[PDB]
RNA sequence: GGGGCUGAUUCUGGAUUCGACGGGAUUUGCGAAACCCAAGGUGCAUGCCGAGGGGCGGUUGGCCUCGUAAAAAGCCGCAAAAAAUAGUCGC
RNA sequence: CCGCAGAAGAAGCACCGGCUAACUCCGUGCCAGCAGCCGCGGUAAUACGGAGGGUGCAAGCGUUAAUCGGAAUUACUGGGCGUAAAGCGCACGCAGGCGGUUUGUUAAGUCAGAUGUGAAAUCCCCGGGCUCAACCUGGGAACUGCAUCUGAUACUGGCAAG
RNA sequence: AGCUAGUAGGUGGGGUAACGGCUCACCUAGGCGACGAUCCCUAGCUGGUCUGAGAGGAUGACCAGCCACACUGGAACUGAGACACGGUCCAGACUCCUACGGGAGGCAGCAGUGGGGAAUAUUGCACAAUGGGCGCAAGCCUGAUGCAGCCAUGCCGCGUGU
């Protein structure tokens, strides 16, 4: 809260959800250590590239972690495959690509650790063979990717070498990431994600702008679990840094005057008054296929209890269909009525995630809203 | 916050000759007015005591358009003074600008005075209001500005005053829409339909 | 025992059987340990056997912090087809009105222990009916007052 | 945000829950919907139309209708000279 | 303040059996339920839930929290003690309270006159300005109190006589 | 229901800007108390405010006067004016920093944050006006103050139309 922060080198997501216990946490450091020598739970640490700035978010590969791991990778703009090359493919990483696929994640660049620990010239390409046709067999782009190998934690360690690597891997990481789409067309919104609680400032809420902007002195309103009511905003910062509006696409944290830690929880949107209101039903269609595409495979019936993440977090819902379905069978590319049980602020054309029993069913798009 | 809403029933409410709208279209007993005949018509219950009070502190309240807050001020007032309570409060309530506009006539009904002297349509001393609570001191001059002439709101107004009787305190020319209140009236000249003592006694309560 | 104190002082029970009743998971799970509410339960005619009625769910918390699990749910008396007709016609001209009386367990089942008792006559409320008369003749003849 | 933990009864290694819910083996005391032919007579008959027609005003070649030659007629009704509720109960 | 299109951009709450201003229907059927009290609700609820319609206030309506009033229910103004609560079981007696009749003298209690004072602010009265009001402000009275100087001697009292 | 012996007083010294057991040495053994001494609980007081016709009862919201306080406690200095609200020393708790040689801190000021609660404010603008202190004076600053924000928290007025 010291630094006035340029909005020049408009800001990127990069997010490591590489293997466990393989070196992600260690390959940013190093990254972050290389970036800042050479140009003077989830970690958001950042660091600018002399083409763009870059805010780089470790988060959990933990399967029980999942739930923060959607919105940290729907939050994330581009994913780093962190995977050691004495290993290969891992059941953890086949899931965390299946879940970056579903979260929607265009851009993904591999690394390969432990290079040096291989003293060979055949594996470490066996290895990036099998990878990349794990990519190309996954739904994932091919030859046209960056593949980085090289050590993560030499990279901390004095050397010359493993340096000029990770700097070129840096430098193709900003020029395969090229500038994102931004949607500041619509009044401001941002989805709670964190709630911070600062001695003789106040309650902060930290997220990425979904849309709009924020300037320092406005209303906005929160709309969310139990709860739609009013606040105002003094001192839009980011990443401890001085700013002055706050544009969409960027992780910022948002400072609430009259908020309650125990009364604000994750799952709410800041937004501009009269925007969105909350709703407990609403139509919407489902994508689910037959049997390949994480739907189930024996024809259940209705009654189901799946839960229904959303840009922040999820809720158990009920599913109710119209006649002419008298079994739910995957296959079901209708539309159905689902109510939730927590109301969520939701407009038209949104895409929610339908999960059961840690495994994703099917897709489905808000069509209409009961309320 | 003045009051908006049924007139007819409003009326029919007490049964009285409160006052009626300024338009007329067929203003009798054709069948169910006031005390509706044939079937039904249940006028009045018979209260005790007390209630015979409150409906004469209601259709004074509503005649006058005050609210019961501003009425009960204003009998703390005339309290306060010398005199009768009761006439000091009809003082009062005739002395209000809005009453002063209906009896004066441009008013074609009191709401419509109050919508008037809300709307600036009329003055006091060369001097513009927007108050329909305005209390009128003796020996003093009422006008209307000039933008309020060319209202057929006024005209109408104007030419329904001159069917009624005309008051012991207000001379009134339209030549140049303007009034001179001299005196402030009495019990005498005020209608006697209603009772002041019983309201006195209801607020002393 | 759940010996329905109101239905003991007054109308004592003559006639009982063992029967279960069909219910929820959320309405369950409670008649195990024998917190209930089954005072006076108001059973009444129904085509389903004479669905079971009046007792109300235990106020154990159990709830969902909306409801205590459901303020109106449909509760059946068991019986395969002795008392449907039977039951109608002595409610209507004997003076019998079958209500449950007690939840005895066979450590599974939370058995409705309905217990067929007499409509018992009101009392003579031939003086506060006179009472309330008076009382509004009163407030009527208040009249001749100004 | 995550870890442990409680979601009955001796973690029930079985309840017809005698009665609830789709309906069912078994025999039938049943006829077409539990289960087919037309074994007594009965052709004006199995079996098909582009299709054309009332008492005041319209019509869904038809929910009326023909053995289909082009005719014997149903459904809406008060607007005119009609039976308009002879205009508003001059009904 | 002057112009601008259009009523076009702006009403809710409580109650409706007596206290207290307000009546009908439907359904449940000592059940569900309202309530300050009286008290309702056991098939026909103007009282419960809903609906219709009326009444009381109104950008404010109801519940709750605290003081006084009604409570003469701590009563000095302004209660009672035989049977509702209340005459000690009885007697003696100190401090204490009160005290028969007349005279003189003291001015203590008491009464009168005058002075200073009772901060300002606030209540009140006569006026004034904010569109009147809310609000502010000028003057006046009051703040019943307190102390001091001089008189009154009927009463209570100090002193002296009966 | 008894308390007190620096306690009651006197004789002299010291001390205080001045009286005085304020203190010292001696002597006298009193002083206070049933009109409540001593001790326990509670409490800022007053002008006033509310409720009352009144006497009365409750209370000290806003504002003004006075008192006391500045993390708890003790002590002193400067200064005319303090045992000092953004001076000093020290004992205790807490917190923070340290290179581990050693240092800083007391929002019951303006705001603001954590906790409590049925529940109550913005980390604004300005010396523009008055006042405050400093200075030949222009001029400095003032979280006093004035204005601004939110809240129907209370009073008043207007409007939703004729
Ligand atoms: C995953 C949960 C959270 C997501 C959050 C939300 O997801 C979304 O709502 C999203 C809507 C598109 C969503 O609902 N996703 C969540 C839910 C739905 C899942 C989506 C997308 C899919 O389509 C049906 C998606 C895999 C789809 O398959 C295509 C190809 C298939 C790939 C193979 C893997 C699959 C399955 C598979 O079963 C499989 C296999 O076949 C062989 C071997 N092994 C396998 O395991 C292609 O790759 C498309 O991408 C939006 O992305 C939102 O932006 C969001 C981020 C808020
Ligand atoms: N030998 C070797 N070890 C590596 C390399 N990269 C990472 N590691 C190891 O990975 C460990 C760090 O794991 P960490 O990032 O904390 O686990 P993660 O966050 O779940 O991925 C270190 O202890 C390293 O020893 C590499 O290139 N070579
Ligand atoms: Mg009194
Ligand atoms: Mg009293
Ligand atoms: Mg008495
Ligand atoms: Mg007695
Ligand atoms: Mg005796
Ligand atoms: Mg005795
Ligand atoms: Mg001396
Ligand atoms: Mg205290
Ligand atoms: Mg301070």
């Amino acid at each position: 809260s010291k630094e006035k922060f340029e909005r020049t080198k408009p800001h990127v997501n990069v997010g490591t959800i590489g293997h466990v216990d393989h070196g992600k946490t260690t390959l940013t450091a190093a990254i972050t250590t290389v970036l800042a020598k050479t140009y003077g739970n989830t970690s958001h640490v950042e660091y600018d590239t002399p083409t763009r700035h870059y805010a780089h978010v470790d988060c959990p590969g933990h399967a029980d972690y999942v739930k923060n791991m959607i919105t940290g990778a729907a939050q994330m703009d581009g994913a780093i495959l962190v995977v050691a090359a004495t290993d290969g493919p891992m059941p953890q990483t086949r899931e965390h690509i299946l879940l970056g696929r579903q979260v929607g994640v265009p851009y993904i660049i591999v690394f390969l650790n432990k290079c040096d620990m291989v003293d060979d010239e055949e594996l470490l390409e066996l290895v990036e063979m099998e990878v990349r046709e794990l990519l190309s067999q996954y739904d994932f782009p091919g030859d046209d990717t960056p593949i980085v190998r090289g050590s993560a934690l030499k990279a901390l360690e004095g050397d010359a070498e493993w340096e000029a690597k990770i700097l070129e891997l840096a430098g193709f990481l900003d020029s395969y990431i090229p500038e994102p789409e931004r949607a500041i067309d619509k009044p401001f919104l941002l989805p709670i994600e964190d709630v911070f609680s600062i001695s003789g400032r106040g309650t902060v809420v930290t997220g990425r702008v979904e849309r709009g902007i924020i300037k320092v002195g406005e209303e906005v309103e929160i709309v969310g679990i139990k709860e739609t009511q009013k606040s105002t905003c003094t001192g839009v910062e980011m990443f401890r840094k001085l700013l002055d509006e706050g544009r969409a696409g960027e992780n910022v944290g948002v400072l609430l005057r009259g908020i309650k830690r125990e009364e604000i929880e994750r799952g709410q949107v800041l937004a501009k008054p009269g925007t969105i209101k909350p709703h407990t039903k609403f139509e919407s269609e489902v994508y689910i296929l037959s049997k390949d595409e994480g739907g189930r495979h024996t024809p259940f019936f209705k009654g189901y209890r799946p839960q229904f993440y959303f840009r922040t977090t999820d809720v158990t819902g009920t599913i109710e269909l119209p006649e002419g379905v008298e079994m739910v069978m995957p296959g079901d590319n209708i539309k159905m009525v689902v109510t939730l049980i927590h109301p969520i602020a939701m407009d038209d054309g949104l895409r929610f995630a339908i999960r059961e029993g840690g495994r994703t069913v099917g897709a489905g798009v808000v069509a209409k809203v009961l309320s | 916050a003045r009051y908006l809403g049924p007139k007819l029933k409003l009326s029919r409410r007490e049964g009285t000759d409160l006052f009626l709208k300024s338009g007329v279209r067929a203003i009798d007993t054709k069948c169910k007015i006031e005390q509706a005949p044939g079937q039904h018509g249940a006028r009045k219950p018979r209260l005790s005591d007390y209630g015979v009070q409150l409906r004469e502190k209601q259709k004074v309240r509503r005649i006058y358009g005050v609210l019961e807050r501003q009425f009960r001020n204003y009998y703390k007032e005339a309290a306060r003074l010398k005199g009768n309570t009761g006439e000091n409060l009809l003082a009062l309530l005739e002395g209000r600008l809005d009453n002063v506009v209906y009896r004066m006539g441009f008013g074609a009904t009191r709401a419509e005075a109050r919508q008037l002297v809300s709307h600036k349509a009329i003055m006091v001393n060369g001097r513009v209001v927007n108050i329909a609570s305005y209390q009128v001191s003796p020996n003093d001059v009422v006008s209307i500005r000039e933008k309020a002439k060319k209202q057929s709101r006024v005209k109408a107004a104007l030419e329904l005053a001159e069917q009624r009787e005309k008051p012991t305190w207000l001379e009134v020319d339209a030549g140049k829409m303007e009034g001179t209140f001299k005196r402030k009236p009495e019990r005498s000249d005020l209608s006697a339909d209603i009772n002041e003592h019983l309201i006195v006694e209801l607020y002393s309560k | 025992i759940a010996l329905n104190k109101r239905a003991r002082h007054e109308y004592f029970i003559e006639e009982e059987f063992e029967a279960g009743l069909a219910l929820q998971g959320w309405e369950v799970k409670s008649l195990r340990a024998g917190k209930a509410n089954i005072s006076d339960s108001y059973v009444l005619l129904r085509d389903g056997e004479a669905f079971l009625f009046g007792a109300n769910i235990t106020p154990m918390a159990v709830a969902s912090t909306h409801v205590v699990c459901d303020p109106t749910r449909t509760r059946k008396l068991l019986l395969n087809q002795r008392e449907l007709d039977s039951l109608y016609g002595r409610v209507n001209r004997e003076g019998y009105t079958v209500v449950a009386l007690s939840l005895y367990w066979k450590n599974a089942w939370c058995k409705v222990k309905i217990g067929v008792a007499k409509g018992k006559k009101q009392h003579d409320k031939r003086s506060d009916i006179k009472e309330r008369e008076w009382q509004v003749d009163k407030a009527r003849i208040m009249k001749n007052a100004h």
